[PDB]
């Protein structure tokens, strides 16, 4: 999973 | 073809500040201080006569319990056991009905929000100088 | 626009304080037992008006309970209240309940268990069930913490008033008046001030 | 005032006095008001009122003084009847009969004044227990046949036999004697088979709603105690079952009726039987399809409108199909013909559930793990259940409320949902992908709705195969995080990221099998620490500790393809991954570190772990350490005092996950610690000596005691968990007691940390009995000084009440040799201070003051006969004895009824095994050779006599001679002190109730 990229912005 | 479809009194205020609080009164005759209430804070700014009050509101019931005009005259002090409250004599809050005179302390999350609290304060007492 | 509401329960489990809450917003930390009753207008602003209760706040200790069921007569809803951390007074939570509805046999009453903010909770959750085959509504609340400290008085005033929907609103907030200090007044006020600085704000801990 | 005249009986009562103080109490106000309540009061209470009850009964006009009349009468009945003249019993039975016949036969009366009506059958009620059968035989034949001369008469009977059952059944357990309440019981029991057919005869052919209401009403409370037989040999139950469930004014008492009903006691073998009970089933609920609403019906709309009685029907409802079904379904499940009963049944049950009302979802909710436990091991049950249980598993994903991330409720819910997830995993993942996807195309979409489905996605950790729930989880986070990305602003991202963060932390089989994600984790929650908004912090640290709590082994190890165990990763950047955290949140990610740093068990890895995670707060408290010592007054920085405090909070979080293994951190802080803990000492000191008692309130010293408070829970948190208790005595110890005890005994009162008790009741717990001149010093440290401080009053110095009786208890089980040695005026200090615990009604206290009586005693015992047992007993003895009877009989500690009855009971058992090796009495006041045996129950006859002058010798004498048999039997012993508290409430009772048991 692409969890790197969770981003609040 | 046209088808018939089916059938608080601070609204002309300004809100400069909003904060968390809980709020006390000295009862004198038991010499202790008295929770009056805990809920938002606020220094309300009248459009009309650009007149600052605090008004402050109890959570769940909503109920009053500060109503007053932040007065030049008035003095934030510390209060002994806490460095996040502030102390003042109030000469005219109707909260509960007739215009009647407390010794109000007000407490807040954290020193900052006192501290806050208190530069706001004075703000709205020069607004009600001018 | 008027109801009587009778508040019964065992001694010391919180009754005077609830209703001292809600009509000062104070937190009475000492016990005071009740002598009897003592009754105490309470008025709530809703979207249908304000609402009445004259509040029977009746003694739990039996050495002071007074009339006791006299107290019940012409009620038009009721609180009975107990203490989470002490077992026996949900034990007499059926007791208090009887003594109700024998003089008002067809009232809305809430059950309220208080003190919740007390950490070693003695009467658990899943223990709470008088209230099911007796149609009470029930609450956990906290005078202390204001934990659902509302909701009994919104629930009986939804009952008395027939509306679901009922609600709480914001009571109107009129203008203060201006300031005119008296300087004949000026000293006795610094002498009322000196002693409110100098007495220590109660709960310092406390998160307000 | 004028009111007050009622208040004198030389005179005439003035009715219309009288009725004038009733007016003002119940239809006035304030002042008015205030004033006719203490009147009315001082009315009622005295004890000559009740001549004058007949006065009232026959001439007032006010339906309140005649009710407050029939109190003073009910006062009277109940605790003074006995000691009356016969005559007034015979003439108060009279005029109670009469008020009662004349009230009902004005129907005018009968018809507006119910609450009199219903306050004289009580009053009635009363005097039956007292004179009924014995001095009354004809009375339940008299009533029968009275009740067909009228249907008012009939009716109020109804009324009288209702209530009569309550006091007889219901609330005698505490009201009564044994022998009382059985005698009642006989009685009713032995008249029911006639009460029972004038009831059946009325509900067969009455009319009057209101009579066959009050007949039903009465019913209910036959049904808490009466044989089955009168319920399955008759037509009741047809009764109940159609024509009663028609009719709207019946319907609600019938319902509780059946719900009763389906708790009798039932013959199991029964075959006739149980086509009774599955009739009148299928006869309600066919009723209820007809009468009330089809079981398609929305109920959760019916309920929100709250039209009439709705709401409590639908509870009675949810009640009797639950109570019903959890004891017969399977008498449905095999018949064919009975299968749409069943499912219409629990259909029912499913429109119940979907009702907003919490606590009727709790009965619903417990019915429901009734069923799914039951199918889950039952065989060749659940294929029945599909369809109901697929409408389950929505309503309680739909209704789940937030766990600890209430909480009863929740792990309720979690229950039932993995039960349903075992018995269709299938259906379960369809409906949560389901759910999901109507929040992505926005049509449920609602922080609500998202945060409901992420828990109920939570809470089902651990019932899929790992291969299944690996597919399952990816595609959750997936669709998650396609979620987050597609919503803008702070607000709503940050609530999505939250639930994503939610679920991963509650699958951590998932994480412990890819490692590489495990570590994107990690390092995204990290990154979240820096987040500014609201709850971002708080919800990265809960989430940080909850995963290594369940997967701390794979930060401890080196993984495949990595150069270093993670932790060592964690610990490098520590400084940067915490710099915005609030102090509260850096202590719990030190302590998640100390839990990962517990699991290495090579003991060189672990303390070279330990003291790189320890660096930061180390050197900042090496140099506080020389700094403060150079200069005391740079305490009076309340910066310093707080870096100081969140220093040893760091160490107490660090100390708390790794406990014994802590050890080597605390030796390089320890000797310090306690220099600054003295510092300290000296400082708050100092500023009370200047300011006052203020200072204790004021921001310096509260932050000076928090250093203190912090300290001895570091030390307390140690020994708590150390396992080499030898370092403890030879190394922590002794610094400890010098540096505490002392401050803490010279410390004016509102300067004492209760903690220093907490702390010491540690030390004792763990190394009490390795340390004897240790728990000698400690004793002589805080005993006197403290009781001193909470033998006042109730009410001051709460916490150190608590702890003081803690330490009391444990010195009393670990190292009793410290209370030997006590000089004698010392150790009566001892004794009174554990009678002075009975005395509390806090828990805390109790409990511990009657323990420590209990423990005393034994410890006391086992000591055999030498000087100071025999001088113990003769001593204290009689004191224990009399303290403990005075509040088992006082009713002012009901909560300590059982230890009370325990510590009576051992007490009582010393004497009548003659384990007491000494007389207990005076040389004087008995003859030489007289057993002890006789002299107790001599002195608790004299005791009891002066208590109780209102008792009878007999009374007392049957009462001792009873509870001394007992003294082995506790449930007994129980039984006759309780018996004991009802007779002492009244007078005349009768002493071969102390027989009862036999
Ligand atoms: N921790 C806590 N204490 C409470 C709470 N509510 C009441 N108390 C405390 O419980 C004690 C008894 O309070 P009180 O109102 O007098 O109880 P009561 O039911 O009116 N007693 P009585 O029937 O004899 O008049 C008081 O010390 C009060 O401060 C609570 O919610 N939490
Ligand atoms: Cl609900
Ligand atoms: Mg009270």
């Amino acid at each position: 999973i692409d969890l790197s990229g969770l981003t609040l912005q | 073809i046209h088808f018939e479809p089916v059938v608080t009194m601070e609204e002309d205020e300004e809100v400069l500040y909003k904060v968390r609080a809980k709020l006390f009164r000295f009862d004198a005759d038991a010499k202790e201080w008295k929770e009056r209430g805990t809920g938002d804070c606020k220094f309300l700014k009248n459009k009309k006569t650009n007149k600052v009050r605090i008004l402050m509101r109890r959570d769940k019931t909503l109920k009053i319990c500060a109503n007053h005009i932040i007065a030049p005259e008035y003095t934030l002090k510390p209060n002994v056991g806490s460095d996040r409250s502030w102390v003042y004599a109030c000469t005219a809050d109707i909260a509960e009905g007739e215009a009647e005179a407390f010794t109000f302390a007000i407490r807040f999350g954290s020193k900052e929000n006192a501290d806050k609290f208190k530069e706001e304060f004075e703000k709205a007492q020069e607004i009600n100088k001018k | 626009v008027q109801f009587k509401l009778v508040l019964v329960g065992d001694g010391g489990t919180g009754k005077t304080t609830f209703v001292k809450r809600h009509l000062t917003g104070e937190f009475e930390k000492k016990y005071v037992a009740t002598l009897g009753v003592e009754v105490h207008p309470l008025v709530f602003h809703t979207n249908r008006g304000p609402i009445k209760f004259n509040v029977w706040d009746t003694a739990g200790q039996e050495k002071f309970g007074g009339l006791r069921d006299g107290y019940y007569i012409q009620a038009q809803c009721a609180i009975i209240m107990f203490d989470v951390t002490s077992r026996v007074t949900y034990k007499n939570v059926p007791n208090w309940h009887r003594d109700l509805v024998r003089v008002c046999e067809n009232i809305p009453i809430v059950l309220c268990g208080n003190k919740v903010d007390i950490k070693d909770r003695k009467v658990k959750a899943k223990s709470i069930v008088f209230h099911r085959k007796k149609n009470l509504q029930y609450y956990d609340i906290s005078a202390k913490s204001n934990y659902n400290f509302e909701k009994p008085f919104l629930w009986l005033a939804r009952k008395l008033i027939g509306d679901p929907n009922l609600e709480f609103v914001a009571m109107p907030a009129l203008a203060p008046p201006e300031v005119v200090m008296d300087p004949a007044l000026a000293a006795q006020y610094e002498h009322d001030l000196e002693v409110a600085q100098t007495t220590a704000l109660p709960d310092e801990d406390d998160d307000l | 005032g004028s009111m007050e005249g009622i208040l004198d009986f030389s005179n005439d009562l003035d009715i219309a006095l009288l009725d004038q103080v009733v007016s003002t109490f119940y239809q006035g106000s304030g002042v008015q008001q205030k004033q006719a309540q203490e009147i009315l009061t001082k009315f009622q209470d005295n004890p000559d009122a009740w001549q004058k009850a007949d006065q009232i009964l026959q001439f007032s006009t006010n339906p309140q003084s005649k009710f407050i009349a029939l109190s003073i009468l009910d006062k009277l009945i109940t605790r003074k009847w006995k000691l009356l003249p016969n005559d007034h019993r015979i003439g108060i039975r009279n005029f109670v009969v009469g008020m009662i016949i004349s009230m009902c036969q004005d129907d005018e009366v009968f018809k507006t004044q119910k609450n009199l009506i219903n306050k004289s059958d009580l009053t009635l009620v009363q005097i039956l227990k007292q004179e009924w059968p014995q001095n009354w035989p004809e009375f339940i034949p008299e009533l029968i046949g009275s009740s067909s001369s009228s249907v008012n008469v009939c009716e109020n009977n109804m009324i009288v036999l209702k209530l009569l059952s309550e006091e007889v059944f219901d609330f005698s357990a505490e009201q009564m004697t044994q022998a009382k309440a059985l005698h009642l019981k006989n009685s009713m029991s032995k008249e029911f088979e006639q009460i029972f057919k004038l009831c059946f005869q009325v509900l067969e052919q009455g009319s009057s709603s209101s009579l066959i209401v009050a007949t039903l009403e009465s019913l209910l409370r036959y049904l808490h105690w009466i044989p089955y037989r009168y319920i399955y040999e008759t037509n009741i139950l047809e009764l109940l079952s159609t024509k009663f469930m028609t009719s709207p004014d019946t319907r609600a008492i019938t319902l509780k009726c059946l719900t009763e009903v389906s708790n009798l006691k039932i013959p199991q073998d029964n075959d006739l039987i149980k086509r009774q009970t599955v009739l009148f089933f299928q006869n309600t609920l066919q009723q209820i399809a007809t009468s009330v609403m089809p079981v398609t019906a929305d109920l959760k709309a019916t309920y929100a409108n709250a039209n009439g009685n709705d709401q409590s029907f639908l509870q009675d409802l949810a009640m009797f199909l639950t109570t019903y079904l959890a004891r017969n379904r399977a008498l449905l499940e095999s018949d064919e013909s009975l299968r749409e009963l069943l499912l219409n049944a629990h259909q029912y049950l499913i429109q119940l559930s979907k009702i907003e009302e919490r606590e009727l979802f709790k009965t619903t909710l417990d019915y429901w793990h009734n069923l799914v436990a039951d199918l889950f091991y039952e065989p060749l049950k659940k294929h029945i259940y599909e369809e109901i249980c697929s409408q389950l598993r929505l309503v309680i994903i739909e209704n789940m409320v937030r766990p600890e991330e209430t909480i009863q409720l929740y792990k309720s819910e979690r229950e039932v949902l993995v039960y349903l997830t075992h018995l269709n995993v299938i259906d379960t993942e369809e409906i949560m992908i389901s759910k999901l996807a109507r929040q992505i195309d926005g049509s449920e979409w609602s922080w609500h709705n998202i945060n409901t489905l992420s828990w109920a996605i939570g809470s089902i950790s651990g019932t899929m195969s790992e291969d299944t729930e690996k597919r399952f989880v990816v595609t959750v986070i997936k669709d998650l995080l396609g979620l987050c990305e597609q919503k803008r602003g702070k607000d709503n991202k940050a609530v999505v990221a939250s639930d994503i963060m939610y679920v991963v932390g509650q699958y951590p089989r998932f994480l412990k099998a890819h490692w590489n994600f495990l570590r994107t984790v990690i390092l995204k929650l990290f990154e979240f620490m820096h987040e500014t908004h609201e709850g971002v912090q708080d919800m990265a640290c809960d989430t940080f500790i909850k995963i290594v709590q369940k997967c701390k082994y794979h930060f401890v190890i080196q993984q495949p393809r990595e150069s270093e165990p993670f932790i060592q990763t964690i610990i490098r950047d520590i400084q940067k991954t915490t710099a915005d955290l609030q102090p509260q949140q850096v202590h719990t990610f030190y302590k998640a570190c100390g839990i990962i740093i517990s699991e290495e068990r090579s003991v060189a890895e672990r303390n070279r772990l330990l003291s790189d995670l320890m660096q930061l707060p180390n050197m900042a408290w090496d140099t506080i350490v020389e700094q403060s010592t150079a200069n005391p007054t740079l305490l009076l920085d309340s910066e310093t005092v707080k870096i100081i405090a969140n220093i040893i909070k760091t160490n107490v979080a660090v100390c708390t996950s790794m406990g014994a293994d802590f050890y080597p951190q605390l030796g390089h802080i320890y000797y310090n610690m306690l220099q600054l803990y003295r510092a300290v000492s000296s400082m708050i000191s100092a500023q009370v000596a200047a300011e006052g008692l203020i200072a204790t309130k004021t921001p310096k010293v509260r932050g000076l005691r928090t250093i203190k408070k912090e300290i001895l829970k570091l030390v307390e948190t140690y020994i708590s968990k150390a396992r080499n208790l030898d370092d403890v005595v030879k190394v922590l110890v002794e610094p400890l007691l010098n540096a505490v005890l002392e401050d803490y005994m010279n410390n004016v009162p509102d300067a004492r940390d209760a903690e220093v008790l907490n702390c010491m009741t540690t030390v004792v717990e763990k190394v009490g009995h390795m340390i004897p001149q240790g728990v000698i010093l400690i004793l002589q440290s805080v005993f006197e000084c403290t009781l001193d401080m909470i033998n006042k009053d109730f009410t001051e110095y709460p916490e150190h009440r608590v702890e003081f009786y803690k330490l009391l208890k444990v010195i009393n089980e670990k190292s009793f040799a410290a209370f030997l040695e006590l000089p004698p005026a010392a150790f009566k200090l001892f004794v009174d201070a554990i009678c002075w615990a009975f005395k509390h009604n806090n828990r805390d206290v109790e409990v511990n003051g009657l323990q420590i009586a209990l423990d005393l005693v034994k410890n006391i015992e086992r000591m055999g006969n030498v000087p100071f047992a025999n001088e113990f007993h003769k001593n204290y003895f009689f004191i224990f004895v009399s303290e403990t009877f005075f509040v088992l009989t006082d009713s002012d500690h009901k909560s300590g009824f059982s230890k009370q009855a325990l510590l009576l009971m051992k007490l009582i058992s010393l004497v009548y095994d003659n384990k007491i090796s000494v007389p207990l009495y005076q040389e004087a006041e008995v003859p030489q050779g007289t057993s002890n045996q006789v002299y107790l129950s001599q002195y608790l006859a004299n005791m009891l006599s002066n208590a109780f002058p209102h008792l009878t010798s007999e009374q007392i004498a049957s009462f001792l001679s009873a509870l001394t048999k007992q003294c082995k039997d506790l449930v007994v012993f129980k039984g006759t002190l309780r018996d004991f508290l009802v007779q002492i409430k009244e007078v005349g009772g009768d002493p071969t109730d102390y027989l009862f048991a036999e």
